[PDB]
DNA sequence: TAATGCTTGTGCCTTTATTAAAGAGGAAAGTTGCGGTGGATTAAAGCACCATCGTGCGGAGAATACGATAAGGCTCTTGCTTCATTTGAAGTTATTGACAGTTGAATCGAGCCGCTCAATTGGTCAATTATGGAGTCAATAAAGG
DNA sequence: CCTTTATTGACTCCATAATTGACCAATTGAGCGGCTCGATTCAACTGTCAATAACTTCAAATGAAGCAAGAGCCTTATCGTATTCTCCGCACGATGGTGCTTTAATCCACCGCAACTTTCCTCTTTAATAAAGGCACAAGCATTA
């Protein structure tokens, strides 16, 4: 059985960050882990404010409320700031 | 608004040391203790504005406040 | 004249606060705290009054239980009186 | 067919997040453009974790990321360490610290 | 017509408690008899409490539960104490307490 | 809009337990939201089971298993025990 | 199987204390340190094993110990 | 003869096991102890190696948490020997 | 300061194993079309939150006399550290076997879906009884003698 | 111990408001049928976990000896406490105004469903070079003089 990982596209990101620098086994499961529960929260919280609401639908609206609710400080500036850009970007398209 | 953190009194702070059973209170944890509350406010009012702003509303309810509570693991019953 | 000495008041006060359910803080300074505190993350906020309520209950038990963990960490030292170094290691082991 | 990630500029898997998302059963109907909003902000965190990592293994003269470089990289961070506090690293170790009073 | 609750022997409204994990949308499908066993265990922890709470406002010479009888309740039993230990009940109050080094 | 609470309930099972003694409304509102939180936890705990297990449907076995996993001992185990005595006479009947 | 609490030797102990930034230990911390361990690994194979008992399975995974890690804010990278 | 003055090696193994990422508790006597501890809520319970060595490190984790939790309690009392007060008063504040 | 043991940091050969690279396939993402359900807009009631005014009185602020508590200094004695020797038990390797986890199929049980409807529960209003406000007395405990 | 004084609990009378009881509707739980899926059982394959034996050598146990750290005792001085006076703003009651929250209707718009395609991501296999093992070695540090 295929296991889903996101053991490629973190590799992808870290080429695009550090050219030079490759990344081990137990550090990409690791990171993958990482991804896996920040996942996991955001969705989870994503969902609350949905029930919350009344409303049946998640948005991106939610994602970023969620997003907020979640990362501290800066980090959720700045993640904030990278989604609004991505779902502009996307929807441009 | 400005200098309302000094309307936590030296009394109600002693009288919180009281029920928490303290007998002595030194000279400065007036200070600390109304720092200390300040934090606790903004964890807190923070997140329950989230939830207000979320719902698309412009008035706080009792239920924004107790949502931001329970995401910090500060359940509160008799509000909800 | 009739004098108590230092800390028999202090232990009255300490029986006498533990068996009431009351609010300790006044409740108009605070609520003009929490208005202070939430006009720097969105202007223009109108507070439902039960939501400044459960806020000073919350606040009110934080406090009780950080004066409790306070007064282990002063008694820990040898001490009866808590000072702002006991409220700080409190705080550095609950992880805040 | 131009994939929903590059239509986005990401280098994560909208499409999958999707999946994940549907599967999760997170609510009744999902928006067009919640994944790709969940992708960039999993894209964002993982490439700031990785930056900070990668910084941490070039400090020690190293070229691969190894767990002792990214507990480094979490722990010297405030952000990051406060989002992460509650969260053990497999083969980490721990930030070296020794308080002053047992210095000599 | 016989209730469901009726059928199970119980006091708590175990169509309500369908009806409420039903939209919740914990599962896709929801078992029979886990209604029924939800509600058997809210109707236990219920009665508990309430047999706390009637035996400390019994011992306090008061014929009416109020939300302090129900705190010293909670917070006498190890249980209870462990269940609802991150739990602030309002109008409550604490548990007099006060230590052995303070005492004259 | 009707309310809907366990006021009604709770009230059946204090009178079961003490005849004599009634209850406050401030009582009753902790009480009602006493009940809600339990139930919200069992009932996310039953969803995280089905859901680890690959099953579709949360039965009476996710239910104690959320049970156990939930409350603390003596608790778990008088609890365990009052919904497997419902469920047989639910199933019997 | 009994007296396996010994096994986590003084020394084992002592090297955990060193890790932890202690200089000077005590001689009754020994045992304490042992008893907090014992309560601590009995707060998670119980989860654990309530998880393996869920799906009828007879062999404890690492799946089943990183969720009762989780089940106590105690969440663990590197096993997922 | 060269003897180092008490607390040097101490120090010395301080930057030493912090700087090192390995297990500090014996393998076989901890799965040891894992199936006894387990052996008390199912008989006949077979273990994945994977999921000792996981409990293995949440263990270590924890004590390591608790100890620095411990030299913070013992720093407090002006003391740089820990105690099994300090385990109790930091176990006592963390909740536990 | 200074000589000297001493442990840890630094430089280089080896190998290896742990990661980089590549392929077949098959599982999953993108596309297209439909149609229905949900979100966005607008208007209105009413209600609920802010601001005003008055007062009067209980709580807060400041000063005073002071005792007792925290902090520093001293001493000692014992408990923990450092080191050396002996051993005994963990660690690694190779092997066996049997148990149990996983995958694949049939199938019979069981829960979703629609629709009716009637039986249970919630909003609204009157009301009495447990509880608070206030006054008075009796028991308890603290503080000086 | 005694004696005086301040505090608190019990006891009762009166108000009071707060919980209990009763009624109308509303809305939702129970019933019944059809149907498709899922979870139960069975079986085989297959992965791996418990157990064995052997050998080794490194870490644990134990003791000696040493030293310095915790704990008890004493002294002091300063600083939190109890008390009183005075002051001041919190709180309760009544009232206006308005804005903003909820509800309902409407429209449009966008997302689930279903099937086809096509492409990209994941086991399996092979390679190669970054780093641990080991050896040699320099140097910053601690220790006693």
């Amino acid at each position: 059985k295929n296991v889903e990982t996101y053991k490629i596209y973190i590799f992808k990101v870290l080429k695009q960050v550090h050219p030079d620098i490759g990344i081990s086994s137990k550090a990409m499961g690791i990171m993958n882990s990482f991804i896996n529960d920040i996942f996991e929260k955001l969705a989870q919280e994503s969902s609350k404010l949905a029930r919350y609401n009344k409303k049946p639908t998640i948005t991106s609206r939610e994602i970023q409320t969620a997003v907020r609710l979640v990362l501290p400080g800066e980090l959720a500036k700045h993640a904030v700031s990278e989604g609004t850009k991505a779902v502009t970007k996307f929807t441009s398209s | 608004l400005r200098d309302n953190i000094q309307g936590i009194t030296k009394p109600a702070i002693r009288r919180l040391a009281r029920r928490g059973g303290v007998k002595r209170i030194s000279g400065l944890i007036y200070e600390e203790t109304r720092g200390v509350l300040k934090i606790f406010l903004e964890n807190v009012i923070r997140d329950a504005v989230t939830y207000t702003e979320h719902a698309r509303r412009k008035t706080v309810t009792a239920m924004d406040v107790v949502y931001a509570l329970k995401r910090q693991g500060r359940t509160l019953y008799g509000f909800g | 004249p009739h004098r108590y000495r230092p800390g028999t008041v202090a232990l009255r006060e300490i029986r006498k606060y533990q068996k009431s359910t009351e609010l300790l803080i006044r409740k108009l300074p605070f609520q003009r705290l929490v208005r202070e505190i939430a006009q720097d993350f969105k202007t223009d906020l109108r507070f439902q009054s039960h939501a400044v309520l459960a806020l000073q209950e919350a606040a009110e038990a934080y406090l009780v239980g950080l004066f409790e963990d306070t007064n282990l960490c002063a008694i820990h030292a040898k001490r009866v009186t808590i000072m702002p170094k006991d409220i700080q290691l409190a705080r550095r082991i609950r992880g805040e | 067919s131009v994939s929903k990630s590059m239509k986005a500029g990401l280098q994560f898997p909208v499409g999958r997040i999707t999946r994940f998302l549907k599967k999760g059963r997170y609510a009744q109907r999902l928006g067009g453009g919640a994944p790709v909003y969940m992708a960039a902000v999993l894209e964002y965190l993982a490439a700031e974790v990785l930056e900070l990592a990668g910084n941490a293994a070039r400090d020690n003269k190293k070229s691969r990321i190894i767990p002792r470089h990214l507990l480094l990289a979490i722990r010297n961070d405030e952000e990051l360490g406060k989002l992460l506090s509650g969260v053990t690293i497999a083969h980490g170790g721990v930030l070296p610290n020794i308080n002053s009073v047992l210095l000599p």
